């Protein structure tokens, strides 16, 4: 199996499981009191959720690819497959699905069909048009992705919160910056 | 108003209801310490509940009779005037008048503005006045202090004469005043926010300067 | 009967020196800083010391692969079953020091992708292939152990020496098992 | 816009109007929707968590004081749907229930119920011995055996477990019963990684229960 | 017509409505109006009193207090929550409640209550103010209530 | 002896022949294996100090490119959080090649890394080549701090070491508080039957 059944088995029996609506509660009790401290600057909330997730992404890489120990990604598209396919789904119950592909093979979305951080949610009005709430994501992407020598920009385009149906994360590749150990 | 928390229960409808039935009947017995007493909280916390027909007849009734019979002596609130900017503006061209000068190692790189006034010069005093009710009211007289005062005090003569400053419902509006210096600091960096003023008619009373949100906004002279 | 172990966080240095050695205390702290540097940069020189045969073609990118022992761990944290992993694994430092063999003791270099270096020095001298694939289970299960009680640790900022209490006490326990 | 808009007071609301402005949290039912994630996600959250509860901090008592407070809020959430979620005897869920759970009002009602259900819902199993101190005048306690947040956290130390704590003193909190909740770590039996909730109420709860 | 409020632990509320019957659209005509608060503040003291008492289902009180032919009836969440309810006849009646359908009514408007509470920018102290609480509460009180 | 609480990775670097050898005599424990610059291209000194009432170990990696280490003194830069950069004031070469290091180190070391500049053998004022105010102007412009040290003006660059490592560790230091009545009796059980 390339990478879906293998996914599927690690979380089926490898990992011992906690409930999710803690792990919501948890996000949004952080968020919440964030907001708070900060004085409703929703600008800096998600400047501070980019450098939270960006700490534990960093952490993070370790778990993944402790647990899998799958080769280094060639180029841009085993690394989504694998993001898409089995990263988020031995952390999370969710498996996003791919789509936007550019034109030069430099960019893609990842379609969130459910997202559990925002499960019990709704945004104060003042902030329905700066405040992405699910922006630890995007830190956890970019330092994750940045500790294999993938350095690369993500980012929100649309949340279900905000407005459109679909959400999605944007993921555009700057380089493959070469320091990246005496390996292969 | 023992029962309730006016000065356990936030019911702040209640409140004010329970309120205006009492200055109500302190009106109803000719009592006209507890009218002010009561008209005192209900224009200081409850303000934001009061509409405009409300808060119109309220002052027309309870306030200003209060006001004329020196019932209350104190404004209803601090949180007036939040700017006092000070400028001064060069008449002539800008050679004019210039502020005077005032007469081996290890080198590492890891490790508010002050005003300056000369006695002749004429300055530009400027405060933004602010009105959070529904009525007007009319300020009197601006000062300073006592001990930043006898140095710069703005020209007694010019306000006399500019009279009563009204102020607009729910307005932020400025008042612009001349400013006369006569005795010189030397090396002594004093600093300026007492601004006393009379509102309504009143003994004038201390205000410190409060900025948008608990900061004090001070300036040096 | 692995004696020692050692880790080099990422580009040299040492962070954890736990050995299990009855009495020996020969090496003072300060120099086995200068062990794991040497050994960091001696893995820099061996990286840029191919034979030119091997450089322009290689074709062996089938051996690479790791079988894996039933049990070679013992007898969790967030993992879960009787073992850390049943399916077999891939080598990343495929052009890098793997071992060094004496005629006392064997050292044993297994490399994160990430750069994260373990050391294993053991006193057993197998057909010094089979062991390749103990040490580097051994390693991986010691990789997973630091991914689970060193990573998840508020207390501990990135690349400095760990500190901590459960860690080395369960790697303590995982080469007790393993003799 | 007719949202209550509590200044201008109660707003007439005829009784023929039937327009719905979906809201997306109040369509979504509560059920009890499976959506168990790892471990190891919750622990990385938590340690950032208290990592960047640690640069904001002064002192272990103002840290022990926010990260209550930090669980004091899941603490208010959770009460209400363990306590209503609970009444479900095997679209909206409130006509599927002939008669709401009785809500505790008693001393040890309500720490059964957290013994029982609450740590049951959070990690996955009832939690192990809820005794009392009886000797001079209340100190109940909760003990756990191995916890599952602060697992990670290596030390003899217990300042990082005051979350569960605050979560705890939420609950009763909301629930009617004010406390002083705390945790001590009393390594006996084998596991060492045991830890005590004490638990201390108040003069008002003492006078009402008597 | 009728006039139901939510009120917190420290006495305030959180959400206030009132409710007709369409062939009057005033609502109470202007005394009524003005002592509705006050009557509820009196009753709250009633449903504080029943709220610690053994002697079945406890969340729901029914019939608590009494009036000038106004029934007065009260349900109560986990938190501590206090759903309040006046009942008023149609300017000549003896108002008698129906248990069922305000024990439905009570149940859901709970439900409406705790989805409000769980997201994470609601506060206890704060206000309910929301365009779709008050629709679905009042859509809710058309198929419940009357 | 593992009390240290952080590790520092700190490079001497500088050109061929300008005396870095001599400049490392003295902030060192003069012990352990000698020599090994030529065998792979570093020599190792370490240093303790406290800092804050906290252990810091020091770690000092004197490279040296000759005509070998071409890969290998770049990926020795891995995660440097201190450079040293060192040149001669006889020969105006050593003080023109200072530019090149940095690029060298800015480009391949930590991000953010904190860079010195020694300026060896001033003793020696008879062949003098490089005057300390163009030192001093080149260090402004890229954000170092700059000394000049000497054998008989020795002790200035062990208090140069001190203060980089200090401002260092107030850029690497993420902040922390000092985590340092419990109940006592025979409990008796109140889980349910
Ligand atoms: C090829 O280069 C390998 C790519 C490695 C991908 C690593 C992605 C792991 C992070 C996924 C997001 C998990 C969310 C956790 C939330 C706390």
């Amino acid at each position: 199996r390339s990478l879906k059944a293998m996914g599927e088995e690690i979380w089926k029996n490898k990992t011992e499981k906690i409930n999710t609506e803690l792990f919501t509660l948890t996000y949004g009790s952080i968020v919440a009191q964030l907001c708070q401290d900060y004085e409703r600057d929703f600008n800096k909330v998600n400047d501070h959720l980019y450098s939270m997730g960006y700490n534990i992404g960093c952490r993070l890489i370790e778990d993944f690819l402790a647990r899998t120990a799958l080769p280094r990604c060639e180029n841009l598209v085993k690394t989504s497959e694998v993001l898409s396919k089995c990263a988020f789904k031995i952390f999370l119950n969710i498996t996003p699905n791919i789509t936007n592909w550019s034109h030069n093979k430099d960019t893609f979305s990842l379609i969130l069909d459910e997202n559990p951080l925002a499960d019990f949610v709704e945004l104060p009005m003042d902030a329905m048009k700066s405040l992405w709430y699910s922006n630890i994501l995007c830190g956890v992407l970019k330092g994750s992705l940045e500790m294999v020598q993938l350095d690369c920009d993500v980012w929100f385009v649309s949340d279900i919160l905000r407005g459109d149906s679909q959400t999605e994360i944007k993921v555009k590749l700057n380089r493959i910056l070469k320091d990246e150990i005496p390996i292969g | 108003i023992e029962l309730l928390n006016i000065n356990q229960s936030t019911w702040l409808i209640l409140q004010k209801k329970i309120l205006q039935l009492c200055i109500k009947v302190s009106r109803k017995i000719n009592d006209f310490e507890y009218v002010a007493k009561f008209s005192s909280i209900l224009i200081t916390k409850y303000t934001h509940l009061l509409n405009q027909s409300e808060q119109d007849a309220l002052f027309k009734e309870y306030i200003q009779p209060s006001i004329t019979n020196e019932s209350i002596t104190s404004y209803w609130d601090p949180f007036i005037l939040r700017e006092v900017v000070i400028n001064r503006i060069l008449d002539s061209d800008p050679t004019s008048n210039e502020i005077p000068l005032e007469s081996q190692e290890v080198f590492n790189p890891f490790k508010v503005p002050i005003l300056v006034f000369l006695v002749g010069d004429k300055a530009e005093f400027t405060c933004r006045v602010q009105n959070p009710f529904k009525f007007d009211f009319t300020i009197n007289d601006i000062q300073l202090d006592e001990e930043i005062s006898e140095f710069c005090e703005i020209d007694r003569k010019a306000v006399s004469y500019s009279g009563p400053y009204n102020v607009k419902a729910e307005s932020i509006r400025s008042i612009t005043l001349p400013l006369i210096i006569k005795k010189p600091t030397y090396k002594k960096i004093y600093e300026i926010s007492c601004l006393k003023i009379s509102i309504l008619k009143l003994p004038l009373q201390k205000f410190d300067i409060i900025n948008d949100s608990c900061i004090y906004g001070k300036l040096k002279i | 009967a692995i004696e020692t172990i050692l880790v080099i966080n990422k580009s040299g240095g040492l962070i954890y020196q736990r050995n299990f050695t009855n009495d020996e205390q020969k090496l003072n702290s300060n120099e086995y800083l200068i062990l794991a540097s040497t050994l960091h940069g001696v893995f820099a020189i061996a990286s840029q010391l191919t034979p030119k045969a091997l450089q322009l073609t290689q074709q062996t990118n089938i051996e690479n692969t790791i079988p894996y022992i039933p049990y070679v761990g013992m007898s969790l944290g967030s993992f879960k079953g009787d073992d850390f992993f049943k399916e077999p694994f891939t080598n990343w430092n495929k052009s890098g020091l793997r071992q060094l063999c004496t005629d006392q003791f064997t050292m044993f270099i297994y490399q994160t992708l990430t750069g994260l270096k373990f050391v294993a020095i053991s006193s057993s001298v197998s057909t010094s292939n089979l062991a390749i694939q103990i040490a580097d289970n051994f390693l991986r299960k010691v990789y997973c152990l630091y991914s689970d009680y060193v990573m998840k640790d508020p207390s501990y900022s990135m690349e400095m020496p760990i500190r901590s209490n459960l860690f080395d006490e369960k790697v303590k326990k995982m080469v007790e098992n393993l003799q | 816009s007719d949202g209550y808009e509590y200044t201008v007071g109660p707003k007439q609301a005829i009784t023929s109007e039937a327009s719905y402005i979906p809201s997306r949290i109040y369509s979504e039912s509560l059920l009890f929707k499976r959506q168990e994630a790892s471990l190891s996600a919750m622990a990385f959250l938590f340690q950032e968590m208290i990592s960047q509860l640690h640069r904001t901090c002064k002192t272990a008592g103002d840290f022990e004081t926010k990260l209550s407070d930090y669980g004091h809020n899941i603490g208010i959430r959770l009460l209400e749907l363990l306590n209503f979620r609970a009444s479900v005897s095997p679209e909206s869920l409130s006509n599927y229930i002939t008669k709401m759970r009785r809500r505790d009002l008693k001393i040890l009602d309500i720490l059964q119920f957290i013994h029982g259900t609450l740590w049951s819902y959070l990690f996955n199993h009832v939690s192990d011995d809820l005794v009392k101190s009886s000797e001079r005048d209340n100190e109940y306690m909760i003990v756990d055996n191995f916890p599952t947040l602060t697992q990670f956290i290596p030390g003899e130390n217990v300042s990082c477990e005051y979350f569960v704590c605050g979560i705890i003193k939420g609950f009763l909190f909301n629930a009617g019963f004010p406390c002083g909740v705390t945790a001590h770590r009393m390594p006996q039996g084998g596991h060492s990684q045991r830890t005590v909730y004490l638990i201390q109420f108040d003069r008002q709860v003492l006078d009402r229960e008597g | 017509p009728q006039y139901f409020a939510i009120i917190g632990k420290k006495d305030n509320p959180v959400y206030e409505i009132e409710f007709t019957n369409a062939e009057n659209p005033q609502g109470f005509p202007q005394d009524l109006k003005e002592l509705n608060p006050f009557i509820l503040h009196a009753s709250l003291d009633i449903v504080e009193d029943l709220q610690w008492q053994i002697n079945t289902d406890n969340c729901y009180l029914g019939k608590v207090d009494h009036f000038y032919g106004l029934a007065i009836t009260a349900y109560i969440s986990y938190s501590g929550m206090k759903f309040v309810m006046i009942h008023g006849n149609s300017a000549n009646s003896s108002v008698v409640i129906d248990d069922n359908n305000m024990r439905s009514f009570y149940q859901e408007v709970h439900e409406l209550y705790v989805k409000t509470l769980m997201n994470p920018f609601y506060k206890i102290t704060d206000p309910i103010r929301s365009p779709a609480f008050d629709s679905r509460v009042r859509t809710l009180a058309r198929k419940h209530l009357s | 002896g593992y009390d240290y609480d952080y590790l520092f990775k700190i490079v001497l670097i500088g050109d061929s022949g300008v005396g870095k050898s001599n400049l490392l005599s003295r902030f060192t424990t003069d012990e352990f294996n000698i020599e090994s610059k030529s065998t792979i291209g570093v020599e190792f000194a370490t240093r303790t100090i406290e800092v804050e009432n906290k252990k810091i170990k020091a770690q000092i990696w004197d490279t040296a490119g000759q005509e070998r280490y071409r890969a290998i003194t770049s990926a020795y830069y891995r995660g440097a959080v201190g450079a040293l950069i060192v040149y001669d004031i006889s020969k105006s070469s050593s003080y023109e090649n200072c530019n090149h290091w940095l690029t060298e180190l800015r480009e391949n070391a930590d991000d953010n890394v904190a860079v010195g500049l020694i300026g060896n053998k001033s003793d020696l004022a008879h062949l003098r080549a490089v005057p300390t105010d163009e030192a001093k102007n080149f260090a402004m412009e890229n954000q170092m701090l700059f000394t000049e040290t000497s054998a008989l003006n020795s002790d200035n660059v062990d208090k140069a070491f001190r203060e980089l490592i200090v401002a260092i560790f107030q850029m690497v230091s993420k902040h922390q508080v000092d985590l340092s009545g419990a109940p006592k009796g025979p409990t008796i059980s109140l889980t349910p039957a």
